[PDB]
Formats: C-alpha cells, structure tokens, sequence
C-alpha cells in the first residue's frame, strides 16, 4: 500500500509459487563423433558444382574444436549465437565446403545478390545456420595459377536455393572460369575455404546433440527439466496419450509444449506447471 | 443453419450489380448467378427477391431482410413488415368498453453480475522465467493498476448482487397451510426435495444454463477465477424471504414490518389500485385464480420447451469466457520476434541480442492484456448499469404496484415475484389486461332540469334506449343518480349534452 | 504476411465493431417499435377543435412524413456516409476531394440502417393515431375508441381537476394548443441550432 | 503504431455507444411512460402538470 499504516480489510499482496528442487538434464545417449574432421581438414576441396553436401547425423558435436583453433577467419551464424551451439541439440546439420576468391565470399549470403551468389546457389531468407570461412593460401595457390577449380560467370536463369544444376554449353561465350589460383596475388585475389552449416530446427527425434550429460528422472515432483535443449520448471508425470510413432511433442492451445517424449526410453510424459496462487492479507 | 440446409447467399456490401461480375476469393459461383438483387446496402447474389410481407428473420439492411422458405425450398429476399394494419373506429360519441379481462403473468429476465477474474502478470507475460521477470520491472507499474482495476470490478460484482438481492431486513417464511386465497403458489415457493432449497421454475432456469478442459487450461496461465461473496443457496433464501413476505404482507413489508392480511382482500387492493373496483374480484375469484394458475403452468411449459430466452445470462456466460480464451491463445503469437517460446530465444541467442527479441513479446503480451482489462471494464460498467435496474425493478413492483406504464410488463400491474437465476434475475410480472370490447354510445354531460350532471368516476354510456353510468375498465351498468354524479352550471356550454332523467333515491324516501 | 504473425488483433476488432453494429439496431427498434398493429386516423379530421395536421402524416410528400418531422430533417445535416455513395465514379476522379471516397479507399466504410426513416415515420404516425383515437388503452390490450374531447376531460381528471373545467373551455384550450403548435413551428423554422444533440 | 491507432478508435467507439444505449434506453422510457400513458413524476415529460 506503500503505508505505515494498513486500515481493516483484506488485501490482495503477492503470489506464491512452489519452487523447484532438482534440475534434470535428457538427452539421448549417442557417443559417436562428427565428421568435422573429413570437412576442414579435407586434403582437397570441391568445386561449386560438386558442391561437397555432407550429411552429419548420430554425432556429439563439439563446436569448441572450432574454438580452439586460432586460424579462422570468419564464423558469422544466423538465428543461433555461436557460442550457445554446445547447449543445443539439431536433426540434421548439412555442411558445404567449397573454394571461393575474398572478393566473392562476402556475395554469398541470404537476400545478397552477385554473379556466384545467384548464378550457383542461393541461400533463403529463413537460413538459421553459420558460415565459417579461412584464408587457405599454403594449399589452394598453386605456381602459375591453380586450374582445377571451374566456377559460373553467366547463367540465363536465377536458380532456387540448395540447387545442384550443372550445365557446360556455351551460353547465348564459354560461361565457365577458372580463377588460376597464385600465391602472388592480393589479399582480395586469395582463396578461401569456406564451408556453411545449416541445421533443421524441427520437431522431430534430433539427433546431433551436444556434449551434455543426461542424467535420472524424476516424477511427480517440481523439477527443472532439459529435453535435448527444451528448458523449463514443472511436473513430469506419467501419461496416457496416444502418441503416434512420428510424434515427438505434445502442444496446448497457446503452442505450448505440454507432453514430451524422452530421447532414451519411448515412454510420454506429461508437463504440469507447479503450484501456484496468490496470497491475501487478512487483517484488522 | 447448417443443421436445416447448405443453401448460401452472398451480400456483396457497396458495390453496384453491374460492376462484381480478377477476384481475390477463389470460388466465383456467388459472383455470375441468376438471382441478382439490388439493395442499398450492395448486391445480393443466391437469393430470389419477392415482394410479400414477412417479419424480418436475417437482417440484411435497409428494409430488406432474408429468410428459407420453401417457396422447393430456397434462400427468399424480402422487405420487411413492420405489423398488421389497423384502423380505429373513431366518432364523435362512440366509446369501446371492455366486457372481460384476462390475467397474463410474463416473464422478464435481467442479469445483475458477472464472473470475477484475476490475472497474474508475471506468469502469464513470461512463464517460469527469471530474466524476464527481472527485465519486467522496467516497465513501471502497469501491473498495479491492472490488478487494481480487476479487484475493482471483482468487489463492484458483489455490490451488485448485494444491491439487487438483499433488500428485505428477515427472512420471512410461509405458514405450512398453503391454502393462499385459492392461487397456486408452488411452482415459486421453495422445495425441500432439493439439497439447495429452490423452486421448480429456480431449478429450471438453474438448468437452461449451461454455466462452466479449459478450465484447467487457463489456470496453468495465471488466469484465476474467484468464487462470488453470496453463495446461490444464500441467493434463493433472499428470493424465498422476498417470496414469502409479498405473499403474506403485501407490500406493507416494503414500508416497514410485515402485516398481516388475507391474498383475496390484497389481490382486491391490488384491483382497487387501477381503477377496477373490488367487487369485481370478489364476484370472479375462482375465475382470477384459475386464470393465474393457467398462466403459471404455461410459463413452465415455455420455461420445460425453450431455452432461447435466457440468451441475455447466457451471454454473461459466454463474453466472460471467449475474452479469455483469446486471451491465452494470444500468447502463441510472435509480435515479429524470431519464437513465442521465452526460454528458446534465451537457448539461442545470447543476452546482447536476445533482449530485443524478448521485449517485442513482452510489449505485445502487456498490450494485450491492457485490451482485455479495459474491455472488462466497459462490461462491467454495462452489467452495473443492468443491476441498478434490476434493483429499481424489485423495489418498486415486488415491494409495491407500479403505477409506471410497461415498466414492470405489458398492461395494468398487478404483481411480480422474483426468482434467481445464474448471474441474474428472472421477474414474473402479473399483470391485468382488458379482453372483449364492447360498442356504446357515450355523451360527456346529461341535462335533467337545466343543469349539467357530469359523472364523478365512470362513463356515460348509452345502450340504445337507456342511459348508464359504468366504470372505465371494465363494463357495469347502473342507473343515473345524483350519488354518482356531480352538477356544475347549465346546459348552454357543454358540447355534446343530452337530455335524461336524474333519478333521486331521496324521494321514494318521502312516499314511505 | 508480416502481419499474419500479430495475432487475433483484427477478429477482436471486428467483434466489436459488428456488437456496436447490431446494438444501434436493437436500440432504434426498442424506441420505435413500441407499437403492435400500424394504426391510422379517420379520413375525417375533426378531434374536439383540436389541430393535428402538422403532425400527422402528409400525403402530398413522397417520404410520408409530417411538417414538423420534414423540419427536424431538413435542420440536421447529415452526411451521405457512402452507403448512398455506392456508385462506382466514386473511383473515378470526378467532382473535388471527397472525405467519404478517401476514407472508402481506406478501407472505413458505413453501413446502412436496418431500419429506413419511410418506416420509422409509419411507426410515429401509428403510435400518434393510437394516442389520438385511443388515449391510453392502445398501451395495455387493444385500442378502445374515445372521443377526444372525453379524452382530454380524462386528462385533467388524472392531474387533480375536475373535468367541468374544459367542458366549460374546450374552445379556449384548443385554441391556446394551436396557438403553441404554431410556436413550435415558427420556432423550428426560425432556429437551426435546436437539434444540436442530434449535430 | 496502426494498430495502436485502429484500437483506440474501437475504444472510443465503445465508450460512445453505451452512452448511445444509456440515451436510448432513456428514450425508449419516455416512449412507454408519456406518450403510451400519463406520467406523475413531475419533470420528466416537460414542466408542469403532464
Ligand atoms: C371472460 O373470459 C373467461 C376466459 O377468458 C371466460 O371463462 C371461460 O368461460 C367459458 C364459458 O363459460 C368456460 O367454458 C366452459 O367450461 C365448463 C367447465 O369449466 C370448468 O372446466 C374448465 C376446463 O374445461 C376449467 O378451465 C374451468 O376453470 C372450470 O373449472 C365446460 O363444462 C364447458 O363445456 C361446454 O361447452 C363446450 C364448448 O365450449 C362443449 O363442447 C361441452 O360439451 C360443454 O357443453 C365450457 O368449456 C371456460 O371454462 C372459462 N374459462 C375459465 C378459465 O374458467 C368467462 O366466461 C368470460 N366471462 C364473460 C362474462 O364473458
Ligand atoms: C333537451 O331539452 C331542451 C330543453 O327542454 C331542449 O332545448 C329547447 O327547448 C325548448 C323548450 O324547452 C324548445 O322550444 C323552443 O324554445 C325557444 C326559446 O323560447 C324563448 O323564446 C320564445 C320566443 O321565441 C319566448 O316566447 C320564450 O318565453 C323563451 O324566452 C323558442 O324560441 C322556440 O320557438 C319556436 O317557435 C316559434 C314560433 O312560435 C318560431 O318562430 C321559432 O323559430 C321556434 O321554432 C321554441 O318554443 C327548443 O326547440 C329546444 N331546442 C332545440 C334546438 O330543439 C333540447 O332540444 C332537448 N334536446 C333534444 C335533443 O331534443
Ligand atoms: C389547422 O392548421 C392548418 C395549418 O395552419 C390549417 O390549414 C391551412 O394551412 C395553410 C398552410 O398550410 C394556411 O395558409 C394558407 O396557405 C395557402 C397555400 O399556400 C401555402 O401552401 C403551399 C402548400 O400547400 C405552399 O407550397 C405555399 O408556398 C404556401 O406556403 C395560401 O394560398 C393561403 O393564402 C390565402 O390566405 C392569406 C391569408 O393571409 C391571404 O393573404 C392570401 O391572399 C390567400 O387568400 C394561406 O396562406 C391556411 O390559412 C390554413 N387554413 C386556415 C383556415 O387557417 C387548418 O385550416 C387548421 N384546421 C383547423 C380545424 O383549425
Ligand atoms: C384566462 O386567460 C386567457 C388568456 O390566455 C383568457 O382568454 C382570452 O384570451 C385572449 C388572448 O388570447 C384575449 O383576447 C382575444 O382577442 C382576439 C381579438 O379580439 C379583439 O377584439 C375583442 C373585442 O373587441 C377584444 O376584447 C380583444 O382584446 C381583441 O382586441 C379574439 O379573437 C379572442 O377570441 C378568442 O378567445 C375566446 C375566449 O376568450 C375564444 O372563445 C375564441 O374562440 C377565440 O379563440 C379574444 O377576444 C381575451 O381578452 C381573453 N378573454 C377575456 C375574457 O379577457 C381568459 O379569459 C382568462 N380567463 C379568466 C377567467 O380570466
Ligand atoms: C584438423 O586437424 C587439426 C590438426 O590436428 C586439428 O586441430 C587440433 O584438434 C585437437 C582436437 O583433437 C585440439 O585439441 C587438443 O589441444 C590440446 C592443447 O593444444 C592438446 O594437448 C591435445 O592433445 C589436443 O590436440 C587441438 O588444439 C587442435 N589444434 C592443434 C594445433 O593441434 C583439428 O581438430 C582437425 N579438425 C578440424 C575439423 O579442423
Ligand atoms: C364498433 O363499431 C365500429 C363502427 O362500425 C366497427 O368498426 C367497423 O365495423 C365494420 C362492421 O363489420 C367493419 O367492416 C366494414 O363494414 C363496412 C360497412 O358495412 C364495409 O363497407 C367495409 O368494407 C368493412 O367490411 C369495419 O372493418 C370496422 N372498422 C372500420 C374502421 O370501419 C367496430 O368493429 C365495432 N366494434 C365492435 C367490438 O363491435
Ligand atoms: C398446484 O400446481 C401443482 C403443479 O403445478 C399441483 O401439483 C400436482 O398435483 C397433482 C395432483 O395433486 C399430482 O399428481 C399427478 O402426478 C402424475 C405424475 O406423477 C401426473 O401424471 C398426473 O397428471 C397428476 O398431475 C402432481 O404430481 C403434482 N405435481 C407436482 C409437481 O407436485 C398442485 O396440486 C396444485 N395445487 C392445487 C391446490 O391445486
Ligand atoms: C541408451 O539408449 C538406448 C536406446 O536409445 C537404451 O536401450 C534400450 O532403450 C529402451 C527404450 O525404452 C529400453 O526400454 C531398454 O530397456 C534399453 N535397453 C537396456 C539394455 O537398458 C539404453 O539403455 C541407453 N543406455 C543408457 C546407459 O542410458
Ligand atoms: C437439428 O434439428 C433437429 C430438429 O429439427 C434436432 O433434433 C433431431 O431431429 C431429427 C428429426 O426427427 C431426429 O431424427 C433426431 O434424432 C433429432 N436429434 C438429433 C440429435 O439429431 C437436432 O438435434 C438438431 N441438431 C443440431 C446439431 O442442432
Ligand atoms: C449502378 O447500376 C445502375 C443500374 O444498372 C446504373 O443505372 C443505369 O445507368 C445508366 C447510365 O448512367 C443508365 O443508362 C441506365 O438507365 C441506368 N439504369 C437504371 C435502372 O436506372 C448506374 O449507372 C450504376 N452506377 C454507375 C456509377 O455506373
Ligand atoms: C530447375 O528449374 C529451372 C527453372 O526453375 C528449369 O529450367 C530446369 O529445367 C529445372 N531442372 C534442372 C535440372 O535444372
Ligand atoms: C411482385 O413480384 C411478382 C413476381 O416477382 C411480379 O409479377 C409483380 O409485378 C410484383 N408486384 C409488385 C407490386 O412489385
Ligand atoms: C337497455 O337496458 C335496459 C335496462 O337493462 C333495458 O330495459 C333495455 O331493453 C335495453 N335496451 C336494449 C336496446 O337492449
Ligand atoms: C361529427 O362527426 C362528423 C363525421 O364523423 C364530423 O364531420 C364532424 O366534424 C363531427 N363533429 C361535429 C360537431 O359535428
């Protein structure tokens, strides 16, 4: 009432909450590693034609291994910060790893538009992934030019992103260039190894985690939860709703995740929030 | 309805017939049909206008109304009627006098309070979440006066019905001998049969409610409801109470204490008190109370049939619920953000950046629940604009006899009796209403020796030979004297005099 | 498409609107139609000296309205409001700068009412033919014929005096009831600025 | 800040029409007790005697 004095009557003051005890952190128990390795330290890297889409599935990635090397040049992501990505959990990553002049890695980005950003590939608007590149010139330049790398100049259509069409006619002039790689040149006339990541955030059974420990549940007690990075605070009870086989989360009307599988045994649990009310002050 | 038919028209408002036949809308059989009409408010495609009078079943506009007739049946056009005509016989010495009258007992339902809400600002903008909670209080004190105004309306609600309901000081009762002057008055009176103690027509109006899973739903938001001061067992003893001492005491319970009187002498008062007089119901009272008894079951056969009348409570029902069911489902929207999930913006983004993301759901959620506070306070300002008449309407017709013309149903006011109802009131309005006319030849002034003779309270009335003095609403010939009738100055003034003769009880007096 | 992602802002908004909508059409039915049967006067015109023909309808106008009514409409100068203005030259450039177009192409448009005024006129017309002919017994069951003049004696009999009083001045008072009927209208027609509740 | 301005105008418009309602209902009153009978309450229907 911000008064030293309080008349007779009841008033209405705050509101308890029953506060949780245990935190619980889930995930699914996969142990195998990415093949980050087969990606960055690839002795030779493709083209924008062969494109090197790399699936990574089943794995505990560790993005702090990106983190303890020094040499690399940009690491700039979309949707999610970089160094939250240990705290998450992902479907499907999908790596891109390719070879591109400085000038021209800056065209590649989502709504940008240039002569290899539209004539290869473009990335969406709705891109939630990261684009890591580095100055490679100890093996991409080669002595008087490096001629196996082939990339497009002219296209007569504007193609739709994550495309793989790949003509070599002569167009209405040859419409293909090699860059002739030297370790002389400038700095904006160096290769560049850069390799993209998107990642599908769906709701479906993900399986690239992080490298979180998972450890026991607890049911019907206020508990803080983690289902493969899903946070929150309430009572995981036993339910018996139907899920169907390709369902993994359970919504309320105001999209809310009320049910929850769990990423180790296939049984359904049931999220109810904690106790609350408010409190009135009955006095004199 | 989809449960009578499928047939649809289509009301394209503003535009003229020859300018709707690309279109947005991707079906386009309504747009090139053959049952084009023009109204003012636009063009009508589905619908086959024709020209008769009917009452207006769906509106459209403009006197124009719509309705499924089977004219084999379709979708008709019409204009509609406003009511059957009439043309009143009028002279210049012609008066219609009532011969019969007929008691009709109506109904009139009003609702008095709503449900009392409480909103819990901080689980329902963030949700279990610190960091926003801890960037909430940087918004001032929007969740002061929001709660101030919500304890505002939940404490007016309570008025409301203590304003209506607790009128009477004792709660009266009837005497176990039910024998009210003939008059049948256990459809009204409590029942002990029932654990809450309510009458037959309570219990039927309790039933054609369909008062509240969502519930639980909305619990989870921090959307509370709270339970009313005056449980409906307390409701029905100030009915029961209110019931009792209008049956036994009139409305000399209404002044002061109750006292004590026979119904046929206070149902004769009541008859006294618009102009019929009293031997009227002492002469007709088995007639009366048949009439009443009639009218009390056929309130009960419309009350046991159809439940579309109490719309007006139902609505109290329904705006109190579907305002809250928007607004839980407003917390699925993004306001621009990337998530409507908190706890996925703090997951993914770190705290340089995510801020920004979480302050639009944080504005869009406040500007919401500010929309929903103050159209919780237009409605409570209509539902206790509703219970203010509601409380003049017991005062001054179950208390007393009003005098007030339709104010308490349609007629002569006799009675009314008061039943609860869910968030509500349901008057029972007994009223008199005159039934089987008669022809007369009327004159305002009767020349006896000179002198004008102008009736003191009734009609002059002429039955084609012979001249009567009769009341104004109902008919009762009796002979011209000098007792009922009153002489002021000579015959040379009045317009429309005539010549009778006086009688004079006094002289046969004087031939004894 | 940015702004599918606001929520149900726009149903609620329209709710409101069409309650507010239906609402002017309950209240515009719950004054005038009051009535049950559309009364009408005699042909013949003769009430005890009384003048009723600047309230009673007159035939001669297309509208079927009064003279006092014809006044009250001609003072309040109301907009078209664009449910006149349904033509299609509203599109077209024609004329000069109309708000009602420029709202239109806003997207703020006006419905018309339920009710047309050539039907609340028959409404007034027939309550003033029941209080004529009938006097108060139209309100309660069905219209018992009265003379006028037996009427108004009736009225003054209601009000605490005896009802000699205007069998001895019937003349008088209707002419004193003209003389402010036609006060009325000399001040209708004089003033514009009465109607300003209505402006 | 469009749609702050379009829910203002329905916030006043609402506020508008119950005064509308509480002048009609009023009105609807005056219909039902003056012209459809005489009145005793002194001062609703004009000055003086109705
Ligand atoms: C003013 O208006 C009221 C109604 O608004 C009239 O009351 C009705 O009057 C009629 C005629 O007198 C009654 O009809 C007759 O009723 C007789 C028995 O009445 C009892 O039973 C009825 C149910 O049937 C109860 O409702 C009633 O209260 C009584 O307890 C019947 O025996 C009569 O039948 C004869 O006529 C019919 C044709 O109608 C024949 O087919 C039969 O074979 C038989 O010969 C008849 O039905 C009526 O009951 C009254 N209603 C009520 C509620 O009492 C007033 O009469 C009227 N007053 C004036 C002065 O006009
Ligand atoms: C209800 O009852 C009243 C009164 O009873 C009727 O009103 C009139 O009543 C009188 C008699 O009661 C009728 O007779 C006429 O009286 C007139 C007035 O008399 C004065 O004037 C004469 C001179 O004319 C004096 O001698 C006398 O002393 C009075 O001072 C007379 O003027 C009439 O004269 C008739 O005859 C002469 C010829 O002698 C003609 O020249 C006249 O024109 C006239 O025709 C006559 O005597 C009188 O007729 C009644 N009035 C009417 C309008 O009829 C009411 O009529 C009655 N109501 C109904 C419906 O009948
Ligand atoms: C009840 O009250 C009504 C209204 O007062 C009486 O009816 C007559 O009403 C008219 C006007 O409505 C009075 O005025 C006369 O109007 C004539 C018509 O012209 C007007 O009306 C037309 C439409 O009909 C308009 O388009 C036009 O512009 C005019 O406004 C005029 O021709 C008359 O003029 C004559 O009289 C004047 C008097 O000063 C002379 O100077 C002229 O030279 C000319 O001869 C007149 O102005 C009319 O007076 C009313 N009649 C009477 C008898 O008063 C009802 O009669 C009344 N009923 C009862 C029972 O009291
Ligand atoms: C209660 O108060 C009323 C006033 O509201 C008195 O009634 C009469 O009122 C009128 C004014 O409205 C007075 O004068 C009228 O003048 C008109 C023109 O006549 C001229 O010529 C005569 C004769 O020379 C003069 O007396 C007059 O002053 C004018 O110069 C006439 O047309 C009027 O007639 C109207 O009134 C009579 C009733 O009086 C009706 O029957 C007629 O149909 C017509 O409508 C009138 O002459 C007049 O002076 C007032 N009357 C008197 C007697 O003074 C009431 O009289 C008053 N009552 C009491 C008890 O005091
Ligand atoms: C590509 O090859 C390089 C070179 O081998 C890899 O870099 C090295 O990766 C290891 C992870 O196994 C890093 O971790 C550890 O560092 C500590 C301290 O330096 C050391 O004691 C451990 O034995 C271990 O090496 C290491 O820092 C990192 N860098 C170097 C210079 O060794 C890289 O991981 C490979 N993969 C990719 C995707 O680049
Ligand atoms: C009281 O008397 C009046 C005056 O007669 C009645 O009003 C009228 O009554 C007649 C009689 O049936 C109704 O029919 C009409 O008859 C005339 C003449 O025969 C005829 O030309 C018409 O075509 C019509 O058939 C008439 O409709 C009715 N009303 C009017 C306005 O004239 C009245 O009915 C009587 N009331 C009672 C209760 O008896
Ligand atoms: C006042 O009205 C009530 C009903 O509105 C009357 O109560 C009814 O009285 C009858 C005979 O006394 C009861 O008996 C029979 O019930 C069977 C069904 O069990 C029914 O099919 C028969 O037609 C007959 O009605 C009836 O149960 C009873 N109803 C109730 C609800 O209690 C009461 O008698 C009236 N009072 C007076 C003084 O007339
Ligand atoms: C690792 O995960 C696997 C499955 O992903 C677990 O193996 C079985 O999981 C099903 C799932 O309901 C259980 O019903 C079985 O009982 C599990 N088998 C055994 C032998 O336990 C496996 O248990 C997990 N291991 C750990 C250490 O959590
Ligand atoms: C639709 O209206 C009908 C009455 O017109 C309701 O009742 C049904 O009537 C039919 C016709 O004889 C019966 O065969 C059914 O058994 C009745 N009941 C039902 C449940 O269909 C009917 O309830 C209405 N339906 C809806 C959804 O309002
Ligand atoms: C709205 O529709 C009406 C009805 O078709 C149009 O009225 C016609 O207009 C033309 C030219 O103005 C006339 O030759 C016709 O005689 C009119 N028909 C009738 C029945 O009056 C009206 O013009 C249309 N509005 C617009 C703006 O074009
Ligand atoms: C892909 O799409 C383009 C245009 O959208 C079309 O011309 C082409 O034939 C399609 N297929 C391939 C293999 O490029
Ligand atoms: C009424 O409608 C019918 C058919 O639609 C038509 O023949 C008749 O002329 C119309 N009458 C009037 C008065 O409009
Ligand atoms: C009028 O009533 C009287 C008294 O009841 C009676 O003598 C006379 O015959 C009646 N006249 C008619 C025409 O009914
Ligand atoms: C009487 O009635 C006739 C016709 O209904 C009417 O013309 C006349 O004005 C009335 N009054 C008198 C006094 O004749």
């Amino acid at each position: 009432l911000k008064s030293f004095t309080v008349e007779k009557g009841i008033y209405q003051t705050s509101n308890f909450r029953v506060q949780p005890t245990e935190s619980i952190v889930r995930f699914p128990n996969i142990t195998n590693l990415c093949p980050f390795d087969e990606v960055f330290n690839a002795t030779r890297f493709a083209s924008v034609y062969a494109w090197n889409r790399k699936r990574i599935s089943n794995c505990v990635a560790d993005y702090s291994v990106l983190y303890n090397l020094a040499p690399f040049f940009t690491f700039k992501c979309y949707g999610v910060s970089p160094t939250k990505l240990n705290d998450l959990c992902f479907t499907n990553v999908y790596a891109d790893s390719f070879v591109i002049r400085g000038d021209e890695v800056r065209q590649i980005a989502p709504g940008q538009t240039g002569n290899i950003a539209d004539y290869n590939y473009k990335l969406p608007d709705d891109f939630t992934g990261c684009v890591i590149a580095w100055n490679s010139n100890k093996l991409d330049s080669k002595v008087s030019g490096n001629y196996n790398y082939l990339y497009r100049l002219f296209r007569k259509s504007n193609l739709k992103p994550f495309e793989r069409d790949i003509s070599t006619e002569i167009y209405q002039y040859f419409p293909l260039r090699s860059y002739s790689f030297r370790p002389t040149y400038g700095v904006g006339h160096q290769p560049y190894r850069v390799v993209v990541l998107s990642f599908e955030l769906l709701h479906a059974p993900a399986t690239v985690c992080g490298p979180k420990k998972s450890t026991n549940l607890v049911k019907n007690k206020c508990v803080n939860f983690n289902f493969n990075g899903l946070k929150g605070t309430g009572v995981l009870t036993e339910s018996n709703k139907k899920f169907l086989p390709f369902q993994q989360f359970g919504r309320d009307i105001a999209d809310t995740t009320d049910a929850v599988r769990d990423p180790q045994t296939l049984e359904i649990l049931d999220i109810t929030p904690c106790s609350f009310g408010g409190v009135s002050v009955i006095t004199p | 309805g989809t449960n009578t038919s499928n047939q649809v028209a289509v009301l394209y408002q503003g535009v003229n017939c020859t300018e709707v036949p690309q279109l947005t809308p991707t079906w386009r059989v309504y747009s090139t049909g053959s049952n084009v009409f023009q109204t003012r408010a636009g063009c009508l495609i589905g619908a086959e206008y024709v020209n008769n009078s009917y009452e207006c079943d769906i509106p459209i506009g403009a006197g124009i109304c719509a309705s499924y007739q089977t004219q084999s049946q379709s979708i008709i056009a019409y204009t509609m009627s406003l009511g059957a005509e009439n043309s009143v016989a009028y002279s210049n010495n012609s008066i219609a006098i009532p011969t019969n009258f007929t008691i009709s007992v109506t109904t009139e339902i009003l609702p008095v309070s709503m449900t009392k809400t409480s909103v819990d600002c901080t689980m329902y903008i963030c949700g279990d979440s610190t960091e926003c909670s801890n960037l909430l209080l940087q918004y001032g004190s929007f969740c002061t006066q929001l709660k101030r105004a919500l304890t505002g309306i939940a404490v007016e609600q309570d008025k409301n019905t203590q304003e209506v309901f607790a009128q009477v000081k004792q709660i009266y009762k009837t005497p176990p001998i039910k024998y009210f002057g003939g008059f049948n008055f256990s459809q009204i009176l409590p029942d002990p049969s029932k654990p809450s103690k309510r009458s037959f027509i309570e219990d039927l109006l309790f039933n054609k409610v369909t008062l509240a899973d969502l519930i639980c739903a909305q619990k989870f938001k921090g959307l509370t409801v709270l339970p009313p001061l005056l449980t409906d067992e307390m409701i029905a003893q100030y009915t029961s109470a209110l019931l009792a001492g209008t049956i036994t005491s009139g409305w000399t319970f209404g002044a002061g204490a109750a006292l004590q009187i026979p119904f046929a002498m206070q149902m004769a008062y009541r008859f006294n008190g618009i102009g019929v007089t009293q031997n009227v119901l002492y002469e007709n009272q088995k007639l009366i109370a048949n009439q009443f008894n009639s009218a009390i079951g056929k309130i009960q056969d419309s009350l046991s049939s159809t439940a579309s009348a109490l719309g007006k409570l139902q609505d109290v029902v329904n705006h109190n619920a579907q305002a809250l069911n928007t607004l839980v489902k407003q917390l699925s929207s993004k306001f621009g953000a990337i998530s409507s999930v908190l706890n996925d913006i703090f997951s993914r983004l770190d705290k340089v950046e995510a801020e920004v993301q979480i302050d639009r759901l944080i504005t869009g959620r406040l500007q919401s629940l500010q929309t929903y506070v103050t159209q919780q306070l237009i409605r409570a300002a209509e539902i206790r604009a509703s219970a203010n008449l509601a409380a003049t309407k017991m005062s001054e017709c179950v208390l007393g006899q009003s005098k007030r013309v339709d104010f308490c149903g349609k007629g002569y006011h006799l009675m009314s009796f008061p039943q609860s109802a869910p968030h509500g009131v349901v008057f029972l309005h007994v009223t008199y209403v005159p039934a089987q006319e008669k022809n007369f030849t009327t004159a305002p002034a009767i020349c006896h020796d000179g002198k004008a003779h102008f009736p003191r309270e009734g009609v002059f009335v002429s039955n084609g030979t012979h001249w009567f003095v009769t009341q104004r609403n109902f008919y009762e010939p009796q002979i011209i004297t000098t007792d009922n009738t009153f002489v002021s100055g000579n015959c040379d003034v009045v317009i429309g005099i005539v010549n009778n003769t006086v009688y004079d009880p006094l002289q046969p007096e004087l031939d004894s | 498409n940015l702004l599918l992602q606001y929520g149900s802002f726009c149903t609620q908004l329209k709710r409101a609107l069409t309650g507010i909508a239906v609402e002017q059409d309950k209240n515009t039915q719950e004054v005038f139609a009051q009535v049950k049967q559309i009364y009408k006067t005699p042909p013949i015109k003769y009430f005890g000296g009384f003048n009723f023909s600047q309230i009673l309808p007159d035939p001669s106008k297309p509208s079927k309205r009064s003279f006092i009514e014809d006044l009250l409409f001609n003072k309040v100068t109301l907009a078209d409001a664009g449910f006149i203005k349904q033509y299609g030259d509203c599109l077209g450039d024609i004329a000069a700068r109309d708000l009602i177009c420029a709202q239109k192409f806003k997207g703020l448009t006006v419905l018309p009412p339920l009710l047309t005024d050539e039907m609340i006129a028959q409404y007034t017309s027939a309550l003033l033919a029941g209080t004529i002919t009938s006097g108060w017994t139209f309100g309660a069951g069905a219209a018992l014929q009265i003379p006028f003049a037996m009427q108004m004696a009736y009225r003054f009999n209601g009000i605490g005096v005896t009802q000699n009083v205007l069998y001895e001045n019937q003349k008088l008072i209707a002419n004193q009831f003209n003389s402010a009927i036609g006060k009325i209208q000399d001040s209708l027609s004089s003033t514009a600025s009465a109607l300003g509740k209505l402006q």
